[PDB]
């Protein structure tokens, strides 16, 4: 899993707003990081490569003030 | 404040009796274990259906097993990507599961498909 749980969590940005699923960037190991809801507010992550993310998910990163390119 | 809890490894073995008996968070542990750790698409994909279709489970559950789905999905060369994709489109329909499998679907096709 991701080095930086909780506080990577913590600054994400829920992709759409038809779904729980999260985005974010781990400021210091600077990894990709895609979150679900487990249950509650409970959520599990896993790391993905820049080009495995969609479109929404860098849109949502860049503009979210996450990632230069 | 949201909380992350990266899942445990269940042991094979006792998945079955947690999926029959279970309370929703022990079931939760379980389809994530699956998701997670397990290898064997056929045995897990099994499983997760059971979960998925189950009218008699909660929305949440439900949902979470088309997740995991897309988890396999995710990290599994050797799934039958048919199957998989059958069964994710045939729940675009009904809402209790639409989104997660919308979103399982992002992760059969950029693993799986490109």
């Amino acid at each position: 899993g991701p080095s930086n749980g909780q506080s990577v969590l913590e600054n994400s940005v829920q992709v759409k707003e038809t779904s729980p699923r999260r985005v974010s960037v781990d400021p210091q190991t600077g990894e990709f990081v895609v979150f679900d809801r487990t249950l509650g507010d409970v959520y599990h992550g896993h790391v993905r490569a820049w080009k495995d993310l969609t479109s929404d998910m860098q849109n949502a990163l860049v503009r979210g003030g996450y990632v230069d390119r | 404040t949201m909380r992350y809890q990266e899942p445990a490894r269940i042991p094979n073995a006792e998945i079955d009796h947690v999926l029959a008996s279970g309370n929703p968070e022990a079931i939760a542990d379980a389809c994530l274990s699956i998701a997670y750790y397990e290898d064997d698409w056929e045995w897990a994909f099994k499983r997760l259906k059971s979960v998925a279709f189950d009218l008699n489970r909660p929305d949440s559950l439900r949902s979470l097993a088309v997740t995991c789905v897309g988890h396999l999905a995710r990290r599994i060369h050797d799934l039958d990507v048919a199957m998989a994709e059958e069964f994710l489109l045939s729940l675009g329909g009904d809402q209790a599961v639409a989104s997660a499998a919308s979103d399982a679907l992002d992760d059969l096709r950029i693993f799986r498909m490109s």
